[PDB]
């Protein structure tokens, strides 16, 4: 019956909600309170990197750290060169409403995807010096978000029917449907160790899977809009979560409950991407008002704001060994700060 | 530098050039969104996403129909909205109002002019000429509305009042609203074009100072 | 009398302090910096070293003041006039095409090829200064023929081709937004009886300031024709004749105040 | 209809229910016992000469 099972339901909602609670000690700043501030931090644009003609959406760091690749809403996938900004590849696409792009971690493949609800893989290594689509990837029913190679035969993306699908690009086919969110699934991230992935929807929820089950481990609440990023803590026993509401909250999985909150009452816009650094110290977190803000994720105090963009910071990222911080804009535009 | 570096150099050079030649082949083009509703003949307007191309006085336009509130940001740079409505029906018409205000009002959208199209307005004649249906049982403002056969034009122009009422609420003058009446009619095309051209100039004299 | 030079100061500290104010609005703030502004400061550039180089002058002649080399002064004023007419043009040319084609774009990402063609005419300008440095008159007595053609050769390219091009220019946009005006939706103002209004205001502005350009260069070439052809009560002739040649490049950045309503705002801000 | 999807959450929520849960007190020491571990490894955090700097 609908009713009995609403009011057992509500009443495993309150008991998860008291042993939640009951496993609260203390707060975060309490504990990181003697920890010396890390101050006033300056970032100065290294390279600005030129050449796209619509807004960027997305941008994705190689394992080497000296490759990344970025997407653009004029339908071009251009893979550059930070240290030299040589651009090293330029992709053709064929939908030209690209929301979102990847590199794979042996380099071999880079992959996309967006409002045509397919991700498209590309071959950047043949005989022929030419790259060509390796695989086109469909049956998600809303735009693609977010994907991330798991290796190179494995891929998991994030679409706008409130799905997480794991792929395989040797046979184009769902090994794994994730379902339960509720809303537009906006962005995923991968953990470390390659065993766990996070997902940030619309329905102001985050929820924990494991691809090699495929069943929603842990879900996580406290935002009250869209979550429009998400990336994993570099231990990988936590994440952080930035959302609609202008504010950035930091979850950790043993806990299984909220950390920390990054907001402030001068910002009002929403986040677009968030990003740790090499040592986890450090939480950057682009926004809507045209500047990058830089987070101290034990302190929840700002400590730089990285300006310099002429419109959205739509995305962000930290290279492998942490040594530069590439954020693209809509203002087609990429800046490397170090 | 060395004979690798040229290499790297010369490929960045190509990939360049090719790059500036296809921007200034596809940065001519002017992108419009196609943004009606069902029943209304959106699809049927000009003779996940469905794309069309259409060329009117050497002018290359692009119209993207996609079949909202978080993907809608990706027509941030567009020229112009194409929006459609059934004048025909009018339990639905109120659907309409509050899509067109929605639209309106959003953030992304506050800096994009709307191309409003009243779909089917040879049914709005058949329907107001049989009188079976009357607007005022689902717009009592109608009875006392007089226009500035007869009665088919009262009905037209008092649904496009309220149209560009729910227009002119906000904006101040940043984006404008251009109502059009669309049976059919084969002239779509020459509309858009002269909307998007207006709105061009509307830029231009903007970004020049002259206003 | 000395009523007539009141008018001379007042004019020409309210340009320097246009042209002053314009390029501290268009320094300070970002958002107006694009493609069509670098004429624009151009030209406030150029208003700015005639005023300067046209204060001497008169201050002077209330033999000469200054040294000989002191050349340096008529070549400067030369230079300067040469820039802010040239930039004139290119400014006319520039807004018909904004105004007449906008279909037809390129500002975006061409701020080498403005910057190529300011540097450019700055330099021909420049070298149209040059053919004055012989020699505080221009030319000795002696030249008689050669005072008569230098006089004619800087009448024609400083007053002719260019009220040419830029009347030509400016009455075929004013023409332009005056048939323009009727392809909007009218009915249901807020929204389209100001874009009739704004059009209007903007063809008749264009128009006042191309007679307004006419009208103020006239009287000192004039006179420099009258001059070279062939001083009893024609000194306030000459100085009202000098006061119209430069009202023009004082009135220059009053055309861009009276325009753009986001220029009136950042100039009320940096006042 | 309904019901399936009903019993699937709630399996769903049972089983997140169940699940070892550590204290946030040492779940805050040992983040930042990892933080202080990989301090000198962040150039982000400690800027590094720009001899081995790969962005001049």
């Amino acid at each position: 019956e609908l009713d009995q099972l609403r009011q057992e339901a509500e009443q495993l909602k309150n008991q998860i909600r008291d042993a939640r609670k009951a496993c609260a000690d203390a707060t975060l700043s309490q504990i990181t309170n003697n920890i010396d501030p890390v101050g006033r931090i300056q970032m100065r644009t290294r390279r600005t990197l030129r050449g796209h003609l619509a807004k960027i959406y997305a941008m994705h760091w190689g394992t080497d750290s000296r490759l990344l690749v970025s997407a653009s809403q004029d339908g071009k996938l251009i893979i550059w060169d930070s240290y030299t900004t040589n651009k090293v590849h330029a992709i053709p696409l064929r939908s030209s409403w690209v929301m979102t792009c990847a590199y794979a971690p042996s380099g071999n493949y880079v992959a996309c995807g967006g409002l045509d609800n397919i991700c498209s893989i590309y071959n950047l290594k043949t005989r022929e010096g030419n790259v060509r689509v390796s695989r086109e990837l469909a049956g998600h029913t809303g735009y693609l978000s977010c994907c991330r190679f798991l290796d190179d035969n494995q891929i998991v993306t994030s679409s706008g029917d409130t799905t997480c699908a794991l792929w395989d690009i040797e046979t184009g086919q769902q090994t794994t449907t994730f379902t339960g969110h509720t809303g537009d699934v906006m962005s995923l991230s991968l953990a470390p160790d390659t065993r766990l992935f996070v997902s940030g929807a619309c329905d102001a929820s985050a929820k924990l899977w494991d691809v090699r089950e495929g069943m929603c481990r842990q879900t996580f609440t406290g935002h009250e809009s869209d979550i429009n990023a998400i990336c994993f803590f570099p231990n990988g026993n936590a994440f952080a979560t930035g959302s609609d509401d202008a504010t950035c909250r930091l979850f950790d999985l043993r806990a299984d409950q909220e950390l920390m909150t990054y907001s402030h009452d001068n910002i009002i816009c929403g986040i677009t991407s968030v990003s740790f650094s090499k040592s986890g110290r450090l939480l950057l977190a682009g926004y809507d008002d045209f500047n990058c803000n830089v987070w101290d994720a034990l302190k929840a105090d700002r400590a730089g704001v990285l300006a310099g963009h002429d419109n959205r910071v739509s995305c962000l990222g930290v290279t492998d060994d942490g040594m530069a911080v590439a954020t693209g804009s809509w203002d087609s535009f990429l800046k490397i700060w170090n | 530098v060395s004979a690798e570096d040229k290499a790297a150099a010369e490929r960045s050079k190509m990939i360049d050039k090719n790059l500036r030649e296809d921007g200034e082949k596809a940065r001519r083009t002017l992108r419009l969104l196609l943004l009606g509703a069902d029943n209304s003949g959106k699809s049927t307007i000009v003779k996940g996403i469905f794309e069309t191309k259409f060329q009117v006085d050497k002018v290359n336009f692009h119209m993207f129909d996609v079949g909202r509130r978080k993907w809608i940001q990706c027509f941030n740079d567009v020229t112009a909205i194409i929006f459609v409505v059934d004048s025909s029906d009018y339990n639905r018409l109120q659907e309409a109002l509050n899509d067109f205000k929605s639209i309106w009002n959003n953030r992304w959208l506050r800096t994009i002019s709307v191309i409003l199209f009243l779909n089917k307005q040879d049914l709005l004649a058949e329907k107001v000429l049989a009188g079976k249906s009357k607007i005022e049982d689902y717009f009592p403002e109608f009875a006392r509305y007089t226009t500035p056969d007869p009665r088919v034009t009262r009905a037209k122009y008092f649904i496009r009042k309220e149209f560009v009422d729910i227009s002119t609420a906000s904006g101040d003058g940043r984006h404008i609203c251009y109502p059009h009446f669309t049976c059919v009619d084969t002239e779509n095309a020459r509309r858009i074009f002269n909307d998007c051209k207006d709105i061009i100039l509307q830029m231009n004299l903007r970004e020049y100072n002259l206003v | 009398l000395c009523a007539i030079y009141i008018t001379y100061a007042v004019i020409i500290s309210v340009g320097i302090l246009g042209n002053a104010i314009l390029i501290k609005v268009f320094f300070k703030t970002k958002s107006m910096q694009t493609v069509p502004n670098i004429f624009i400061t151009s030209l406030a550039f150029g208003d700015l070293l005639l005023l300067l180089t046209c204060v001497p002058v008169d201050a002077t002649h209330y033999g000469w003041l200054f040294g000989r080399i002191g050349k340096v002064l008529s070549f400067i004023r030369l230079t300067s006039v040469g820039v802010s007419v040239f930039t004139l043009t290119i400014l006319s040319a520039d807004r018909y095409k904004a105004v007449v084609k906008p279909l037809e774009r390129q500002p975006s990402n061409a701020i080498l090829k403005t910057c190529v063609k300011a540097g450019c005419v700055w330099i021909v300008s420049m070298i149209f200064a040059l053919p004055e440095a012989i020699f505080c008159t221009s030319y000795p007595v002696s030249k008689k023929l050669l005072q008569e053609i230098h006089s004619l050769l800087c009448f024609l390219v400083f007053y002719i081709i260019p009220l040419s091009i830029i009347s030509v220019y400016y009455s075929l946009i004013a023409r332009t937004l005056y048939k323009s005006t009727l392809n909007i939706p009218t009915e249901e103002q807020s929204h389209a009886r100001k874009q009739i209004e704004s059009r209007k205001r903007i063809a008749r502005t264009v128009l006042v300031l191309v007679a307004l350009f006419a009208l103020c260069w006239l009287p000192n070439h004039l006179l420099y024709l009258y001059h070279s052809f062939t001083s009893a009560m024609h000194f306030i002739f000459t100085i009202f004749s000098r006061v119209l040649a430069f009202s023009n490049s004082c009135v220059n950045p009053f055309a861009l105040y009276w325009l753009s309503k986001s220029f009136q705002k950042h100039f009320k801000a940096q006042l | 209809a309904s019901i399936a999807q009903a019993r699937k959450l709630v399996e769903q929520l049972k089983m997140e229910a169940n699940i070892d849960r550590i204290k946030v007190s040492k779940a805050a020491a040992d983040l930042m016992a990892y933080c202080e571990a990989h301090a000198k490894e962040d150039p982000l955090l400690t800027p590094v000469p720009a001899s081995e700097n790969p962005f001049r």
